[PDB]
């Protein structure tokens, strides 16, 4: 109720966010304590700073209105609030594919570059932060232009949501749910990092005199930063800047309203013209919803930076950490050959739900790890050295039928090991799902640590059918493929 | 193909002291 008893809070929890990493085993007792200390502020404070009087659906036709001024195309689509996904694009009549149905101008965009320009320049140029951290910077642009009126993005920041489906809204129980799992590592930073910066931006704006001229001195509440950084990561794009010398991020109007489908990426940007465009990924009747492809990211990043899990990605994966211990008797051998081959010798590989399972980068790893020392003098010395490592990531040309049978082996067991490493079963979490009733929140935690373990279980079956395979090649003692 | 496409919601690196 007293503002030195926020500014009390803030640095407490500022030193208590800033403190190192208290180990693994101990990330979840951490992450409990940064909840009660945000949850205590929270509940001091008032919500949303900025609040607006009429519904979502009332502001989308200033929005069109505004966009249209600036040389946007408002016609050929509609919002429409859908329930799976929430407020989209609907097309209102029937567009083909690789049409291009969407253009927005730079000038409605908000960049890195208009943040610079604006009441938060500066600070921003004071700050060491936002100079290093264009994501944060556009997140303090978004809470300025939200406090500012009479800002040229008021059309655009009151059609935007008031509240997301980030890790950072979940309870500690939705939460709870990915515990072991892989990706709970990065929901327990994301909050980290979410609860520092609010705090050390907090005692910034209170007594640096570079901030006295922002709107965010009257009130500057832990909601305002949480709905900030959800719409910057959830909605931003990577953008060329207007010359093309480099990169920056950018909240570009009207084509952040598509949600995602598979396919492949029909978003750009026409540097000459200096807009983003948007061409249909398939034909769209009127009446059906216009979806766009946001990107290859897996559903641990739909969830914990898009906010949503994404049904049937064809794109999902899990991460492996192999690599060649110092301890083994070829390391100077195996770290050679594949530093010929520009691969690491420890690195964090991925692991495929599609076919293949496995990439050309870590198969050649794997072939690597598992080769004899005759295997290993033929790919380092002689005139055909250097074609056997131009193959070492074909499928079709194998080092020997030995060679494949123990890199499945290995990858059999691994993949094995990995899923013991769960608290719960894919039967048990299939079981949760039917006979428990859940929220969103829920099902999205839930669904992903499934969807972990069925990408590991699935590459125990393709270990398996290659293993047997190649065992038959090898007991029959079939000719190796050359590569001619 | 597009000359420059962007990515929709690409990830970011927020880790202010890394
Ligand atoms: N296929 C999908 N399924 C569920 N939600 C999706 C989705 N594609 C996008 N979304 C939602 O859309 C957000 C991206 S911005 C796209 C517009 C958004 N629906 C809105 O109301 O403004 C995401 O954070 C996610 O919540």
């Amino acid at each position: 109720v007293s503002p030195k008893e926020i500014l009390n809070l803030t640095s407490e929890l500022l030193q208590k966010c800033s403190s190192p990493a208290p180990g693994p085993g101990k990330e979840w007792e951490e992450y409990v304590q940064i909840r009660t200390l945000v949850e205590k502020i929270r509940k001091k404070q008032k919500g949303l700073s900025v609040t607006f009087d009429g519904k979502r659906e009332d502001y989308f036709p200033d929005l069109m209105k505004w966009a249209s001024e600036n040389g946007a195309s408002v016609e050929g689509f509609e919002m429409v609030n859908f329930k799976e996904e929430g407020f989209g694009l609907r097309a209102t009549r029937d567009i083909k594919a690789e049409e291009l149905f969407l253009w927005v101008p730079r000038k409605l965009l908000m960049t890195v570059e208009s943040a610079k320009n604006s009441v938060l320049g500066p600070l921003y140029s004071q700050d060491r932060i936002l100079q290093a951290m264009g994501n944060i910077a556009l997140a303090f642009h978004l809470l300025c232009e939200r406090a500012s009126p009479n800002s040229f993005w008021q059309p655009y920041i009151q059609t935007l949501p008031s509240e997301y489906d980030t890790p950072l809204y979940f309870e500690e129980d939705e939460v709870r749910y990915l515990q072991s799992t892989q990706a709970i590592h990065d929901v327990f930073s994301q909050y980290k990092n979410t609860a520092r910066q609010y705090a050390y931006f907090y005692k910034v704006i209170q007594t640096h005199p570079h901030a006295n001229k922002l709107p965010l001195k009257d009130s500057f509440t832990y909601e305002d930063y949480r709905w900030a950084v959800s719409s910057v990561m959830t909605r931003q794009f990577q953008i060329p800047t207007e010359d093309g010398s480099r990169v920056t991020l950018a909240l570009i109007p009207l084509a952040d309203m598509c949600n995602h489908t598979n396919g492949l990426i029909t978003t750009g940007y026409n540097l000459e013209d200096d807009r983003c465009e948007c061409v249909a990924l398939q034909d769209f009747r009127a009446g059906e919803q216009i979806y766009i492809f946001y990107g290859t990211r897996s559903n641990a990043e739909f969830v914990i930076h898009s906010g949503f899990f994404f049904d049937n990605n064809s794109h999902d994966r899990v991460k492996i950490k192999l690599g060649v211990s110092k301890s083994d008797r070829l390391y100077a051998m195996k770290a050679e050959v594949l530093a010929r081959a520009g691969i690491p010798t420890s690195s964090v590989f991925a692991l495929h739900f599609t076919e293949p399972p496995i990439s050309a980068q870590l198969l050649a790893f794997l072939r690597v790890f598992c080769m004899t020392e005759e295997e290993l003098k033929e790919h380092l010395l002689g005139d055909s050295a250097i074609d056997r490592i131009f193959t070492l990531g074909n499928s079709e040309f194998p080092v020997s039928w030995d060679n494949e049978v123990k890199l499945w082996t290995f990858l059999e067991d691994r993949a094995s090991l990995l899923l013991k490493t769960y608290k719960t079963t894919i039967e048990e979490d299939k079981s949760v799902l039917k006979n428990h009733d859940l929220s969103v929140r829920a099902k999205m935690a839930i669904k992903l640590r499934l969807g972990e373990k069925e990408i590991l279980e699935k590459a125990v079956k393709s270990a398996a059918v290659n293993r047997e395979y190649y065992r038959q090649q090898m007991e029959e003692k079939a000719p190796l493929p050359k590569y001619e | 193909t597009l000359k420059y496409p962007i990515e929709k919601g690409i990830v970011t690196n927020w880790d202010d002291m890394e």
